[PDB]
């Protein structure tokens, strides 16, 4: 029952304005910290900022810091995000993000309705397409040991990352129990007993051990 | 490596037989600190909430334990109305929030048995009766004994959380002693479970005599 | 946030029928480090030991769980000889040393009851059996169901651990699914519990049909 | 059965050695780390020292540092401890023990044969002094650190002429076989033994412990 509306497509040519809106329903616009990632084709998801509307502080990036913009608006429970130096090098569809938490930084549970016209880990095996019947095993190391603070996303084609396992071990409800988690350290493992055409997506590494959160390159099956 | 805290959905005896349903949002092995905590709570509607008992006190072992019980309507519940706890502690660095509403997963009727013991040698005095439920879904659901039309004591009965079946649904067993006055009073004891997939009213009971 | 290991006791299942009673010293929670954790054993009276097998494995939580089962002779247990495991960790500044040795508490006798549930829509080939096992003390006690005597899979029934019941004693439930075939191949199915107060042969058993 | 027997009392004058031995039965003697405590007419009994006996290696109080010697005998499974100037105040009954343990320092083990009598920075603090015998009656003591020891806390009880028995472990668990009536609750530097109900067939010195840091010190106890 919680659903977040992002803002439609909109036409650009490097140089122009660009404001873009997400919007809330389902919880409190006020209460959790709305984020920005941005994923651009050919390249993992990486860090583009955060908002909080309850206190209407904000953070960014550390290279989006001067082209991005945040506000929100808490009457309508909206929240908007603009930029500016727009280049088609930085074509991408950003996906907004909302902070459903446990203590600092945690995992994200989010809609993805916008696109537009570093402490980082390594993503392995880079891509594999669909093998049916075989166990199929991800692997993702970071570059700072993490302890057992990684999270892991299911984007399925056209739509939002849905979230799948959270801190590497155990999984969300609804999720098959054919999806397992193990590792520690720098280490972990997503382990799927039987591979299935059933569930098809990119899958990607999530580190919220520090700033800025990071994401691995993902694996498409 | 962190505090973290739970919170319970209201039980169906206190949704729809009590109508008064108890929602508890908890903290766990918070390390004592002259730090207060606070918790506050909202609904998905952004609209008024109900004001919640707090309850403060420290536990055994030396962790502290926090509690906040908000009162809910039935029907914001049953509609699914989605409800937020707020815990902030100077402890942590950013607050912290947990969320629960209704699951619309399947839903299965659950199956009662009550069953009694014959009269066995060495205890003429006291006698054991069990109950069994079974194939329910969800894992949320309330079971008690009325004797004589009469809401027992929780201490009476003791009941076990519920667990997965072998096959299909979750089993509860609950046992319950009942003295030879009681028996002596009357002697139909009826076991019944409050579900939320049960119907009529929630409600799904069995009663069998001491002797069959 | 101290590391903890314990030791458990023999089950009288391995203890009377098997013939071979294991106790077992394991660690957990061990944050997980390169130092490999040594565990040794002895015996009170400095008699001989048996070598422990050790087998040290992670678990989902990430906490490293680390065993050494240590096969023990009957008589000398039911003489009542007190084990000692001892635990070296690197990190730890001292060893660890954990004790057992036999019960000495009263012992009661337990008592068995099989339940039998009605056959039910869409479940007709498959029914479902309840056992109960009240009064015994010490809180030793392992179950099992026989299939026209045969020993079902320690997985097929689900079973619950001892708790004290609010009198003197404990109470155990246990719930098996019965096939249809089963059934068909024999009627009388016989809920057995061992315990070291069960006499003549610490068991104590009582069957029940499907269906009359 | 698992009895430890230190030496027979001893008589002694002053600036005479003194030996006092400790024999382990009932239990591996190499294993368990052993140790010494004093307690003084004026003094709640306090930590003289420790030996491990596996290794021979030895432990010592800031004051017993320079006058009291350790030693041990693995085939005879016995402990010895051996001190030398001795004074007319330092008349006192020693109590060898147990150390069961979990890392550093915790609870303890023991039995009770110490007597000497010659011819003539963390403080426990126990409350109330004393109270009498009420049957029936819900008896409180209270025992106070000064610096926060967190849950390593320990009470013994003391019948007269024999040795401290355990009686909770980490002020929340009680050894088995004591009665439920005896409860222990507290933290940080304030802590309370309750006797829900009193009776005459456990009197004695209920004495504080304390595991958090060295030395390991005692209450002055509290007897009924
Ligand atoms: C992370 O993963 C670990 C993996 O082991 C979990 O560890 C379990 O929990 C604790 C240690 O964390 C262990 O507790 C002990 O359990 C014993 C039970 O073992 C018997 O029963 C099991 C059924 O669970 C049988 O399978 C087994 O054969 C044994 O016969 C108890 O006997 C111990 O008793 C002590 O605690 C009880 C409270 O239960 C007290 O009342 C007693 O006085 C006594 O002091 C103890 O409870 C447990 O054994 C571990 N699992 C297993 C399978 O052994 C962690 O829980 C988990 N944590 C998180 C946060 O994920
Ligand atoms: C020392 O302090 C106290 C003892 O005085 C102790 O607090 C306990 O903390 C644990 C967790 O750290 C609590 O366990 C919880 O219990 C609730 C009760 O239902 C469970 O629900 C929780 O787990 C499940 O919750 C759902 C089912 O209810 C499941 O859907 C879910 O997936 C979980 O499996 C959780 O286990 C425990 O309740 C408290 N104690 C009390 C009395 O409430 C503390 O842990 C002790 N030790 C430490 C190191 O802090």
């Amino acid at each position: 029952q919680v659903q977040l509306v992002q803002s439609g497509a909109e036409v650009m040519k490097p140089g122009s304005s660009v404001k873009v809106s997400c919007k809330a329903s389902g919880y409190t616009f006020s209460w959790y910290w709305l984020e920005w990632v941005r994923q651009a084709p050919g390249h993992g998801l990486e860090w583009m900022g955060e908002i909080d509307p309850g206190t209407f502080t904000t953070n960014y990036n550390e290279k989006f810091k001067a082209r991005v913009t945040f506000t929100a608006d808490t009457s309508t429970s909206t929240a908007y995000m603009e930029l500016s130096s727009l280049r088609s090098e930085d074509t991408a569809v950003y996906y907004c993000a909302r902070f459903s938490h446990f203590s600092g930084s945690n995992y994200d549970y989010f809609d993805y309705w916008g696109q537009g016209t570093e402490i980082v880990m390594t993503q392995s095996p880079a891509t594999l397409s669909v093998s049916p019947g075989e166990r199929a095993t991800l692997s993702c190391r970071a570059s700072q040991s993490i302890g057992t603070n990684i999270h892991w996303y299911q984007q399925k084609p056209g739509q939002a990352p849905r979230l799948l396992i959270y801190y590497a071990s155990e999984s969300i409800s609804g999720i098959p129990a054919r999806f397992s988690g193990s590792g520690s350290g720098t280490e972990f493992t997503l382990t799927i007993s039987s591979l299935q055409s059933e569930d098809f997506a990119v899958y990607y590494c999530q580190q919220s051990w520090s700033w800025p959160t990071t994401f691995g390159g993902g694996t498409k099956v | 490596r962190g505090v973290s805290a739970y919170l319970s959905r209201p039980s169906p005896f206190d949704l729809f037989i009590r109508k008064s349903p108890t929602i508890t949002c908890l903290v766990v092995d918070l390390a004592p600190s002259k730090g207060t905590v606070n918790l506050t709570w909202s609904r998905a509607s952004g609209k008024p909430v109900n004001h919640s008992t707090r309850k403060e006190e420290k536990q055994r072992n030396g962790t502290l334990t926090v509690t906040s019980t908000l009162p809910v309507g039935t029907r914001d519940w049953i509609e699914g109305e989605t409800y937020q706890c707020r815990v902030t502690h100077p402890h942590l660095p950013r607050a912290l929030m947990r969320s629960t509403t209704k699951t619309s997963g399947p839903r299965a009727a659950p199956e009662v048995y009550a069953f009694a013991t014959p009269e066995w040698p060495g205890s003429r005095d006291k006698r054991t009766l069990a109950c069994l439920i079974q194939n329910f879904m969800p894992e949320d659901i309330s079971v008690q004994w009325l004797h004589n039309e009469v809401q027992l004591p929780d201490a009476r009965h003791s009941t076990t959380q519920p667990r997965k079946t072998k096959g299909s649904g979750f089993f509860v067993f609950s046992r319950l002693e009942v003295t030879r006055a009681e028996w002596e009073q009357k002697d139909e004891f009826i076991c019944r479970a409050v579900h939320e997939a049960a119907s009529p009213s929630q409600t799904v009971q069995r009663a069998v005599s001491v002797n069959p």
